[PDB]
C-alpha cells in the first residue's frame, strides 16, 4: 500500500484540460497521482468532455482520514448529461503523509478515465510540529498532538519558570493546555496588556515575558534582608469570560543581594629584585 | 477559584574588568597581562542584571589573593568593611554605592614570597537607592 505502489507522473489528468480520447484498459495495481496534475481523485463530478477523456470519472464521496485503513468505494462516472451513470469498483486507502493510494480498476468500457484536482497541496504536514502527529479529519490534514499527553487535572500542569537577569518568562506545553480541553489560551498578568504569545525552542510554547523591575506589568517586589523576590500572578482561561474553574499561576523567583566576583585576566607584576647570594660548609 | 504556587529563582549578572588606561574607558582582553610593579591598576565593576533604577552596585569587601583560588588564606584586602584601607595611601575610590557601576585605582604590588601571580576578587551587595541610605563615608 504505503511502500508498494506505482507513481503517476503526467500533467494531463487536470480537470482543466480541454479534451482527450485515452481510456485507462492496462491500469492494474495501486497508484499514487504526483505532480501538477494533483494527489487526490476528483471530488464532484466534473463536467463531461474534460481531463482527456470524452467521459471523465470521479471517486464518489469524501476522501478517507488517516489512520481509516482499507475503504470500499464506488467510483461514478459522468456521461451523457446523468452523473453516475456507469460505476467502478476503487479501494481507497490513506497513508501517512499529503498522498493517497487507489485500486484503479478497468471500466465497464472504454473512453473512461480517471482525473484529478488540484486537491490540497496547498494543505502541508510539516506546519505540524515534531510532537504533532500528522492526522487526517475527513481528509484534511491537522496537528493533533501525543495520546499519551493526557492530562486530566490542574495540579498536574507543566510549568517552565526561567527566571532571567533582565527578564521573567513562564512557559507551559501547548499540547498538555491542548490535552486539557483549552482550544485556545489567554495568558493574562495582573495587567491584561501582558497577554502571551507563542514560542518555540524545543516544542509549541506559549510564554509570557515580564521584565523583572517594579511595576512594569504590575509586578510586585518585596525586599528582605537577603533576597528580593520578583511576584505576579498569570491567569489561565480557554474564553475571554470565564464561567467555573478560576485559575490563577501564583508564581514568584527572587535573587540573592550578595554574589562573588573576580577578573578574569592573570596579573603579572615585576619589581625590581635585588640579589645577595651566601654560601656555607657543614658536616 | 484554584490557586498554583510556584517559584524559581533567579541571578543577577555582575561582570568585572581591567581598565587599560585611568579614568576608566577601555576594558582589557587579554588572558595575562604585563606591567611593572610601580604602574596603576585601573579596574571597574559593572551591573548588567536588571532594576538598574531600584538598585545601586556597592562594594562590601574586595581583596588580591596570589592563586585563581577565592579562599586562599594569604589575602590583601584593597577595600576593608565598605571603605578605601587607610595605612595604605595609594588605595582611591571614585565611586561605592553611588550608581550601578563601582570603581576603583590602586598601585600594582606583588605578594611577598615565592609568588609572582596577583589575582583580584571582590564580594558585592546590592541596595535599594530609596529604601535605604547606600553611599559609604568612612574616616579613621
Ligand atoms: C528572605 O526571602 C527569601 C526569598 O523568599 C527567603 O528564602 C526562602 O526561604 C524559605 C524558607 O526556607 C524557602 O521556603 C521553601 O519552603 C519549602 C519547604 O517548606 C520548599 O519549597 C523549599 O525548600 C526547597 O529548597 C530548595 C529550593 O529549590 C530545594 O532543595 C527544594 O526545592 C526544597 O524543597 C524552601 O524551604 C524559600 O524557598 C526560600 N527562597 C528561595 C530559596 O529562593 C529567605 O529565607 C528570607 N529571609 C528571611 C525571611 O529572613
Ligand atoms: C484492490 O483491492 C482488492 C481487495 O483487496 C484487490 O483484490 C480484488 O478483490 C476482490 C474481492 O475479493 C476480487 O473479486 C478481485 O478479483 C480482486 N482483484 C484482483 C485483481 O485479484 C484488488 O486487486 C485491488 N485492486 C488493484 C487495482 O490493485
Ligand atoms: C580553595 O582553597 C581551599 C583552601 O586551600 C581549598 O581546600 C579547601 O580548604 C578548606 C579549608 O580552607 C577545607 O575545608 C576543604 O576541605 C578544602 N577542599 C575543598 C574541596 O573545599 C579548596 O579546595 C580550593 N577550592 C578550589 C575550587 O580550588
Ligand atoms: C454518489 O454520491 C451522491 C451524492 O451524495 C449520491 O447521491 C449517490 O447515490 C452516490 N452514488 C452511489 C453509487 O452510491
Amino acid at each position: 500500500p504505503c511502500q508498494a505502489h506505482r507513481t503517476l507522473d503526467e500533467y494531463w489528468r487536470s480537470t482543466e484540460y480541454g479534451e482527450g480520447y485515452a481510456c485507462d484498459t492496462d491500469l492494474r495495481g495501486w497508484y499514487r497521482f504526483v505532480g501538477q496534475g494533483g494527489a487526490r481523485m476528483a471530488e464532484t463530478c466534473v463536467p463531461v468532455l474534460r481531463c482527456n477523456t470524452a467521459a471523465p470519472m470521479w471517486l464518489n464521496g469524501t476522501h478517507p482520514s488517516s489512520d481509516e485503513g482499507i475503504v470500499s468505494r464506488k467510483a461514478c462516472a459522468h456521461w451523457s448529461g446523468h452523473c453516475c451513470l456507469w460505476d467502478a469498483s476503487v479501494q481507497v486507502k490513506a497513508c501517512a503523509g499529503g498522498y493517497y493510494v487507489y485500486n484503479l480498476t478497468a471500466p465497464p468500457e472504454c473512453h473512461l478515465a480517471y482525473c484529478t484536482d488540484p486537491s490540497s497541496v496547498e494543505g502541508t504536514c510539516e506546519e505540524c510540529s515534531i510532537d504533532e502527529d500528522c492526522k487526517s479529519n475527513n481528509g484534511r490534514w491537522h496537528c493533533q498532538c501525543k495520546q499519551d499527553f493526557n492530562i486530566t487535572d490542574i495540579s498536574l500542569l507543566e510549568h517552565r519558570l526561567e527566571c532571567g537577569a533582565n527578564d521573567m518568562k513562564v512557559s507551559l506545553g501547548k499540547c498538555q493546555l491542548k490535552s486539557l480541553g483549552f482550544d485556545k489560551v489567554f495568558m493574562y498578568l495582573s495587567d491584561s496588556r501582558c497577554s502571551g504569545f507563542n514560542d518555540r525552542d524545543n516544542r509549541d510554547w506559549v510564554s509570557v515575558v515580564t521584565p523583572a523591575r517594579d511595576g512594569p506589568c504590575g509586578t510586585v517586589l518585596t525586599r528582605n534582608e537577603t533576597h528580593a523576590t520578583y511576584s505576579n500572578t498569570l491567569y489561565l482561561a480557554d474564553e475571554i469570560i470565564i464561567r467555573d474553574l478560576n485559575i490563577k499561576i501564583n508564581f514568584a523567583c527572587s535573587y540573592p543581594l550578595d554574589m562573588k566576583v573576580s577578573l578574569k585576566t592573570a596579573l603579572q607584576p615585576m619589581v625590581s629584585a635585588l640579589n645577595i647570594r651566601v654560601g656555607g660548609t657543614g658536616m | 477559584a484554584l490557586n498554583i504556587r510556584v517559584g524559581g529563582t533567579g541571578m543577577f549578572t555582575v561582570r568585572m574588568a581591567l581598565f587599560q588606561t585611568p579614568s576608566y574607558t577601555q576594558p582589557y582582553q587579554g588572558s595575562s597581562v604585563t606591567l611593572s610593579t610601580e604602574a596603576f591598576l585601573y579596574v571597574g565593576t559593572m551591573l548588567d542584571g536588571g532594576d538598574l533604577s531600584r538598585f545601586a552596585l556597592l562594594m562590601t569587601n574586595c581583596y588580591a589573593t596570589p592563586s585563581s583560588n577565592a579562599t586562599d588564606p594569604l589575602k590583601y584586602f584593597i577595600i576593608q568593611d565598605r571603605c578605601p584601607h587607610t595605612r595604605d595611601s595609594t588605595i582611591q575610590v571614585v565611586e561605592n554605592g553611588e550608581s550601578s557601576q563601582g570603581r576603583f585605582s590602586v598601585q600594582m604590588f606583588r605578594f611577598a614570597g615565592n609568588y609572582d601571580l596577583v589575582y583580584l576578587h571582590c564580594e558585592v551587595y546590592l541596595c535599594d537607592t530609596m529604601n535605604e541610605k547606600c553611599k559609604p563615608t568612612c574616616s579613621g
